[PDB]
This record gives C-alpha cells, sequence and structure tokens, in this order.
RNA sequence: GCUUGACGAUCAUAGAGCGUUGGAACCACCUGAUCCCUUCCCGAACUCAGAAGUGAAACGACGCAUCGCCGAUGGUAGUGUGGGGUCUCCCCAUGUGAGAGUAGGUCAUCGUCAAGC
RNA sequence: CCUAAAGAGUAACGGAGGAGUACGAAGGUGCGCUCAGACCGGUCGGAAAUCGGUCGCAGAGUAUAAAGGCAAAAGCGCGC
C-alpha cells in the first residue's frame, strides 16, 4: 500500500440561507473560486469569500447573461 | 507614417535600353539605366 | 502611379466585364505584405538585422522581426525566438511598389514565361514566391550576403477568385 | 476473453446491482436474441465459451452480435495471505447482468436452428435465460 | 460591425463600475456628424437630461468638430442644473478620451457640474 | 378486425396502476392528439395482446370504443416489461382527416431467393432495419412498403433512396438529408 | 400612431440558417492626413478636418421550423414511514415522484429620452 | 479528488496524485487585445516554423498536483 494520505476539511458552503437576517460584515458564502457572483450589498474576498456590506435578507437570484447565481442583500 | 526612422523616398527616373523611361519614386536617390522592361521582354511579348 | 490609373479606368472597365451594379462592390486591392521566414539565424541572429537591413531598401519602409509562435523542436527553434520579418503597405505606398513589381523587376529576374494563374486562394488573394532578392534594384550585386527568398501576398476585396483573376488582368499582370 | 485495451483507473470498488434493464433489452440488430430473465454477472470466460459453443453449431452463413462488454475488474487476495495491507490484485473482468438483457443476436438462418443455437450457449451461463424475437415495438 | 462591437466591449468594465456604485452617469456619444450627451439616473432605467447637435439651435453645418462639441457640452451642463443633478461620472462609451469627447467633457467642467 | 374496448380511468398514481395490473387484469393507456385533451382510460390485457401478433397493428388504424363513444387513433407507443415481455402501457395517436402522422412501418423483402448476389456468386443477405418512419395523410397510410431484392450484385448496398413509397408518403428520414441503408449482399462469413 | 439613434429590464419560446427589403433625416461605408493623436512597420485600428459618392458590406425591419431551444398528459424508475417474503433482491398500505421519449410550441415581450414622419 | 449516504463533519496497512517552493516583477494602477485547432494559397524548412484569408468559440491558457473558477476576462502586451 502506498496511498494512505488526505487533507483536512475546509468547511465550506453557504453560511446564511435564504430569507436570513444579516448583519454587515457577516460571512455567507466559502467558495473555491466564484460558484455564487456577488450581487448587490455583497463583497468578495480575496479568496473568493462574500461577506455583507449592509443589512437586509438573503435573497440568492439568478440571472442575467451567462447564466449566473447571485447573492445580494435586501431590506427586510 | 512616423518620423526618422524610414529611408528617404525620392521620385528619380528610369531609363531602359529599349527606349524607354517609367516614372517611379523610390529609394535609390540616383536616376538608373535599364536593360529589359516589360516593353521589350520575350515572353511578356510573344517569343 | 497606378493609383490613377486604377480609378480611372480600371474600375469602369471592370464594373462592365463582371455585369457588377454597384460601384462599392467592384474589387480593389487592400493592402501587400511581404515577408521573408529565416530558418537560419537560429545559430547565428546575425543576418537578422541583414535580412531587415535589406527590407527597407526594397519597400522603403521599416521592417519588424516576428518570433516563433511555439518551440517544436524539429526545427530546433525555442518559443519567443526571431524566425522572420514582415512589412506592410498600404494606400500610396503599395501602388508605387506594385508599378516597381510589374515593369522594373519581374521581367527581368532569370527566367519564366509568366506566372501560374492557380495561385489563389478561395477568396481571391493571391500569392507568389521571390527566389532571389537580387532580382530588385536598390540591392548591387558586390556587397550581398548570401541570396534570400522574399514572398509577396495580395489581398483584394474580392469575394471569389475568378474576379479576383481579373483585376489581376488588369495592371498587366503576366498570368500563363 | 474481452476487456478494455486501457483503463483510466485499475480497480474498482464492489458496488452493487440493483433495477431492470430498460436499456438494451430490445433485439435491435439480429432477429432472434438470448434474453436475460435473472440478474448476476458473466465473467468473460463464460461469455467467450458460450459464443464458441453457438458459432460452432450454425457453422454456415449467419450473423452474430455479442451485447455484453466485460468492463468491471475485479480482485483476488492471494492464498495465506492475512486480512489487510493493501487491495489485492486484478484477476479478471466482469460484466453486470440484469433482467431483461439482450445477450446475443443472430440473423440469417432458420428460427428452429436459432433455437438449438441458443440452448447449447445457455447451459454455459450462469443465470437464467430466454429466447425471444423482433417485434416492431 | 467589428468596429462597433469592439467598442461597446471597451465600454462594459466602467459602465459596470458606475452600477455597482449606484452613481449618476454622464454619458457621451459619438458618431461621424454629430455627437450626443445623456444623464442616466441610478441604473439605467431613467433618462434625466440629455442634448446634442440636432436640436433647433445647432443645426447650421459644422455640426462635427470640436467646438461643435463645446457647446454641446456646456448645453447639457445647463439642463442638468434644471434637474438638480450634481456629482456625475463621465462614461466615455469606449472613445478615447482625446479629442470631441474630451471638449464635451472639458466644457461640462466649466458649465457648472462637478465629476 | 382493428376494435379495441376500453373503459374511462379515473384513479392514477403508481398505486393505483400496479393494482389493475395485479388484480383486475387491465392495462392504463392514453388518448391523445387531435384538438382535444388527453383521456385516460383502461382495457383488457388479453384483448389488446390479441391484436399485437398482426403484422400491421402498428401500420393500420384502429377504431377504440371507450365506454360507448367511439374514435379513430393508431397505435403512438408501447411500454413492455423488460424481462417477462407483457404490454404494461400504452397510448394512443387520435387520427384527423386533414393532419399528417407519423408512423412505422414494416419492411417486406421480396423473392429473396430470386436474388442476382445469391444464386451466381453466392452472396448472402443482410437485413440492416426492418422498419422505417413514415409521414402521410390518414387516407393513404400503408400496410408495408415492399422492399425488391431480385436485381442485387454481391457487394451491392441498398439504402433509403433506392426504394419506391405509395403516392404521397414520406420517408422523414430521407427528408432530412440522411439515407441510412437498408440492406446489402456480403461474402459468406467463412 | 410610425421610422431612426442612445441607455436599460429579461437571457434562446428571445438563438442560428435562408429569402426579401431601407437611405428625405439618422447610421455605416466614404474623401484626406495640414492640424491633435497613432502604429514593437503600416491613417488597417485609434484620432482629427470634411461632404463628392453608395446602401455593395455592416446594421435595422419583414418572412420561413430546416437546425437549435422550450415542452404537456399518461406511464416507469427512485424514495420517507409502518408491515412482509423465497431476504446479494423485491413486495404491500400510505405520502411523494423524476430523467429520457411522445402530442405540440417558438422567427420574442417591455421602459425612458432625442430627432423627425 | 473519491469513499462520504445532494448542509457541515465522518474510519481502514481503503483507491489515486502533490508539497517542504517561485516572483522587485510573475505585485499595484491606466490604456489596449483575444486562444487551441482545421482548411485553402505562398521562396528554400514541409505532416508541423514565418505570412495572408476563411471557420471556430474556449476543445487554449493559468509559475507549480487536483478540484472549484475565469468577458468588468482571473488569460496576453505596453507606460508609470
Ligand atoms: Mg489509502
Ligand atoms: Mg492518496
Ligand atoms: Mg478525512
Ligand atoms: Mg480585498
Ligand atoms: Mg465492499
Ligand atoms: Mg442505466
Ligand atoms: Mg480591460
Ligand atoms: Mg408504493
Ligand atoms: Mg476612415
Ligand atoms: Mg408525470
Ligand atoms: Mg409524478
Ligand atoms: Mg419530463
Ligand atoms: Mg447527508
Ligand atoms: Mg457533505
Ligand atoms: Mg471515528
Ligand atoms: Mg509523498
Ligand atoms: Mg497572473
Ligand atoms: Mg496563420
Ligand atoms: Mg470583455
Ligand atoms: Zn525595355
Amino acid at each position: 500500500t502506498r496511498n494512505g494520505r488526505d487533507s483536512e476539511s475546509k468547511r465550506l458552503g453557504v453560511k446564511l440561507f435564504g430569507g436570513q437576517a444579516v448583519k454587515a460584515g457577516n460571512i455567507l458564502v466559502r467558495q473555491r473560486g466564484t460558484k455564487f457572483h456577488a450581487g448587490y450589498g455583497v463583497g468578495l474576498g480575496k479568496d473568493h469569500t462574500l461577506f455583507a456590506k449592509v443589512d437586509g435578507v438573503v435573497k440568492f437570484e439568478t440571472k442575467g447573461a451567462f447564466g449566473r447565481k447571485y447573492v445580494s442583500i435586501v431590506a427586510a | 507614417m512616423k518620423a526618422d526612422i524610414h529611408p528617404t523616398y525620392e521620385a528619380i527616373e528610369a531609363t531602359c535600353s529599349c527606349g524607354n523611361v517609367i516614372k517611379t519614386r523610390s529609394t535609390l536617390c540616383k536616376p538608373i539605366h535599364l536593360d529589359v522592361c516589360s516593353e521589350c521582354h520575350p515572353f511578356y511579348t510573344g517569343k | 502611379r497606378l493609383k490613377e490609373i486604377y480609378r480611372k479606368e480600371i474600375a469602369p472597365k471592370l464594373k462592365e466585364e463582371l455585369q457588377l451594379a454597384n460601384v462599392m462592390e467592384v474589387p480593389r486591392v487592400t493592402k501587400i505584405t511581404l515577408n521573408m521566414g529565416l530558418g537560419e539565424a537560429v545559430g547565428d541572429k546575425k543576418i537578422i538585422e541583414n535580412a531587415v537591413a535589406d527590407l527597407e531598401k526594397i519597400t522603403g519602409q521599416k521592417p519588424v522581426v516576428t518570433y516563433a509562435r511555439k518551440s517544436i523542436a524539429g526545427f530546433k527553434i525555442r518559443e519567443g525566438w526571431p524566425i522572420g520579418v514582415k512589412v506592410t503597405l498600404r494606400s500610396d505606398r503599395m501602388y508605387e511598389f506594385l508599378d516597381r513589381l510589374l515593369s522594373i523587376s519581374l521581367p527581368r529576374v532569370r527566367d519564366f514565361r509568366g506566372l501560374n494563374a492557380k495561385s489563389f486562394d478561395g477568396r481571391g488573394n493571391y500569392s507568389m514566391g521571390v527566389k532571389e532578392q537580387i532580382i530588385f534594384p536598390e540591392i548591387d550585386y558586390d556587397k550581398i550576403d548570401a541570396l534570400r527568398g522574399l514572398d509577396i501576398t495580395l489581398t483584394t476585396t474580392a469575394r471569389t477568385d475568378d474576379e479576383g483573376r481579373a483585376l489581376l488582368r488588369a495592371f498587366k499582370f503576366p498570368f500563363r | 476473453m474481452l476487456q478494455p485495451k486501457r483503463t483510466k483507473f485499475r480497480k474498482q470498488m464492489t458496488g452493487h446491482n440493483r433495477g431492470l434493464a430498460h436499456r438494451g433489452s430490445k433485439v435491435s440488430f439480429g432477429e432472434y436474441a438470448l434474453k436475460a430473465t435473472s440478474r448476476g454477472r458473466l465473467t468473460a470466460r463464460q461469455i467467450e465459451s458460450a459464443r464458441r459453443a453457438l458459432t460452432r453449431h450454425v457453422k454456415r452463413g449467419g450473423k452474430i452480435w455479442i451485447r455484453v462488454f466485460p468492463d468491471k475488474p475485479v480482485t483476488k487476495k492471494p492464498l495465506e495471505v492475512r486480512m489487510g495491507k493493501g487491495k489485492g490484485g486484478v484477476e479478471y473482468w466482469v460484466a453486470q447482468i440484469q433482467p431483461g438483457k439482450v445477450l446475443y443476436e443472430i440473423e440469417g438462418v432458420s428460427e428452429e436452428l436459432a433455437r438449438e443455437a441458443f440452448a447449447l450457449a445457455a447451459a454455459k451461463l450462469p443465470l437464467a435465460t430466454s429466447f425471444v424475437k423482433r417485434t416492431v415495438m | 460591425s467589428v468596429k462597433k462591437e469592439t467598442r461597446l466591449r471597451r465600454a462594459r468594465k466602467a459602465r459596470l463600475k458606475m452600477r455597482e456604485l449606484e452613481t449618476v452617469r454622464l454619458c457621451v456619444y459619438r458618431s461621424s456628424q454629430h455627437i450626443y450627451a445623456q444623464v442616466i439616473a441610478a441604473d439605467g432605467g431613467k433618462v434625466l437630461a440629455s442634448a446634442s447637435t440636432l436640436d433647433k439651435d445647432l443645426r447650421e453645418g459644422a455640426t462635427g468638430n470640436i467646438d461643435a462639441a463645446k457647446k454641446v457640452g456646456q448645453l447639457v451642463a445647463e439642463r442638468a442644473k434644471a434637474a438638480g443633478v450634481t456629482q456625475v461620472a463621465f462614461d466615455r462609451s469606449g472613445f478615447k478620451y482625446h479629442g470631441r469627447v474630451k471638449a464635451l467633457a472639458d466644457a461640462a467642467r466649466e458649465g457648472g457640474l462637478e465629476f | 378486425d382493428f376494435i379495441l374496448n376500453a373503459q374511462v380511468r379515473s384513479d392514477l398514481g403508481k398505486g393505483a396502476s400496479r393494482r389493475l395490473r395485479r388484480n383486475a387484469g387491465l392495462v392504463p393507456a392514453v388518448v391523445y392528439g387531435g384538438d382535444k385533451e388527453p383521456q385516460s382510460v383502461t382495457l383488457e390485457l388479453r384483448e389488446i395482446a390479441k391484436l399485437l401478433e398482426n403484422e400491421a397493428a402498428f401500420s393500420h388504424v384502429i377504431a377504440l370504443n371507450v365506454g360507448g363513444a367511439k374514435e379513430t387513433v393508431l397505435i403512438k407507443a408501447l411500454q413492455r416489461h423488460p424481462a417477462k415481455g407483457f404490454v404494461m402501457h400504452a397510448d394512443f395517436l387520435r387520427v384527423v382527416a386533414d393532419h399528417k402522422l407519423t408512423a412505422h412501418v414494416p419492411l417486406h423483402f421480396i423473392n429473396e431467393e430470386v436474388a442476382v448476389g445469391v444464386k451466381q456468386a453466392g452472396g448472402e443477405i443482410s437485413h440492416t432495419i426492418s422498419e422505417v418512419e413514415v409521414s402521410c395523410l390518414p387516407k393513404d397510410l400503408p400496410e408495408f412498403i415492399e422492399v425488391d431484392m431480385a436485381k442485387v450484385e454481391l457487394g451491392q448496398i441498398v439504402h433509403l433512396s433506392d426504394l419506391k413509397a405509395p403516392k404521397g408518403v414520406e420517408l422523414v428520414q430521407l427528408a432530412h438529408g440522411n439515407d441510412l441503408a437498408v440492406a446489402n449482399i456480403h461474402a459468406s462469413r467463412v
């Protein structure tokens, strides 16, 4: 056997789901690459982390050309 | 066209021994004497 | 020059020889690009400027060197290595070169009954070949390095090669 | 003995064999076929041995199709070897078989001659088999 | 055409930045005869003020040079004030910021509104 | 004779359909087409299977008596148990006098014993497809397309474009620029 | 109420392909390189100054389902809970329910502003 | 990366691959541009160099494994 290796799990994924109340600075999605793109009121980190710049409600809409998926914040 | 990177380019004159002169601007800076041209070439006429 | 010769009579005659309706659809010649592919100088690097120095005299315009798009070691080259120079001639410079090509140098090279008329691609562009540069003037025979093979290409707004040949039938091309 | 010329990976997990065959259950090419009624798996030594018995019986004209390809490697741990210490080396190749899958086809022969030929092939295979013709749909 | 489709791609980066920031946009358009200017409200939906060389006081004939753009650039600044707009962004729409568009912008700066 | 009797089906779903086949010996079915809404029916298993050993079962028009009403339909698709082979579900396409319909029509190969490629050069016949897709008005729908292979030399290929269709019948696949081979003659296997 | 141009909403039922068609204004091609600016060479692109030509190309509009894209009903596969069997797998009661295929559909639908008709 | 049972996490002497660096520009910014490949024509190279044209849309590329991304290109060039 010449196989026994693996790496620690990074705990990626959606942290806040749709309809939830966000506060500014909260982390929304942890990603490799941009599987979700930043919408209104959402910024992108230097490792493709989606966080919140304003307060409100998570939206999770897909729109526009290229058929992307957008995470935005709307008024509660 | 840019400035001061290209050769001087001038009108000159050309003369062929068959009694032919054609105007052509070029970079010789000196008129030259030709020997064969399209007026006197064999395979331009039918030989 | 040939520029006057073209638009004064070549265009009206060519308009009827093809049954064309619009004066905008008459074929026309846009640019002439020469180049010369230097397979050698991979181990010399010194003829490159000689190859450059030659090509302003022929054209009256400064050429530019082109590099290898890929390595391919069969030809013993590496990516980004100087392989050949090229020039582009447009508008008045190409017309005077064209006159300087039809009858100053083409009749006197060494040989040939003419030029083949099958050297057209599918879209009415003609390209020919020149074995020895010395066929041109302004390059004397007693101050040259080894003879090198310049190339000539013609680009025209001809939809197909049928009327592209008709346009090159004007300008009096020696076609066999 | 059929096996892939090359594979992306050397080994495979045992997996499971469930469901019926809604794909590959029709007589596509020939006119008479041998269908599978029970599930199991054919080991590429049975597939060859049942093809030899089938073509030898006809031996006059006709055309024969094989519709099963063994492309799942299986391993065996050598004898007098403890448990663990890696996964065993590949031994042979098998094809997963579900009820309703068509195994062999033939045409260019009589309808009856097909029955004796498929009965000779069916005796070399470790599963229950059926004889079917081709319908329009 | 290749010329127009390549420019419309040159204009996308700045037009997609002025939406993230959510600011009022001053958009300039140039052709071989005329030059245009518009004020786009906040998201592209609505137009607030606009001026061009087509109005019935620039229809004179020298409609396509530098000093024709200067009159349009300072004309929209007057009309922008009536809409109570200021602190806008400039959108060259992919054209180079060198000639007629620069004269139209440089008139708007002196025209009263600030970028 | 191409007659079927069906009764209106009201209880749907997986549990209700599995009961029909297990207890009552019936078969669920669909009647769509024309300009009408689809209707769900059920019919006897021993009767639908009795109609299915006619050669022109799918190439002939049927008069489906639903309850007390009657209508003109054609077998469009057919579901069968993959292992046992009995029919599990069938759907009919309504027929309208002025409307093109597609169908699967079988092929009859004739005078094979007269084929030139067999007697003279000792070849072998291999039918590649026994059905075609057609498109014709229901008034001129053919029972079978007859393909003739008397005058076929050894090694000759018979395509769709080489056969003859009746008046007002289209081969669909040929119309789409794809004329796939029908049959051939080849040398004996060994 | 119609045509043209600019900016958006929406991302193929909105696309591709084929055919016809528009120049009064707009637009494009166009003329020229003195001037601003430009080409690892070149007025090709970018820029400037324009008004002889042409709607050839590009673009817009109107047509056709040929390709693409959407796409039912019904049935089938899978499945949570409870119970069975001949238990490597399946069945029953109840809730849920695709993918593919079939009938068929589609040559889009809107907002603001500016010039005209 | 799979096992891993569509939130996270999850073992075996289970199945497969990499790391113990590189870069003062390979970082920042403003401006500009699109690939691989196929075919046709062209002087020696010739299946494959440099050149022109048509098609193509990402089958290319990303300092470095694989996965997830990439048109406001995150890919390529230049000035500061
Ligand atoms: Mg391991
Ligand atoms: Mg490992
Ligand atoms: Mg782990
Ligand atoms: Mg940051
Ligand atoms: Mg296991
Ligand atoms: Mg399957
Ligand atoms: Mg950019
Ligand atoms: Mg159930
Ligand atoms: Mg121009
Ligand atoms: Mg359903
Ligand atoms: Mg359902
Ligand atoms: Mg569906
Ligand atoms: Mg889970
Ligand atoms: Mg998980
Ligand atoms: Mg544990
Ligand atoms: Mg290691
Ligand atoms: Mg980088
Ligand atoms: Mg090339
Ligand atoms: Mg872009
Ligand atoms: Zn002479």
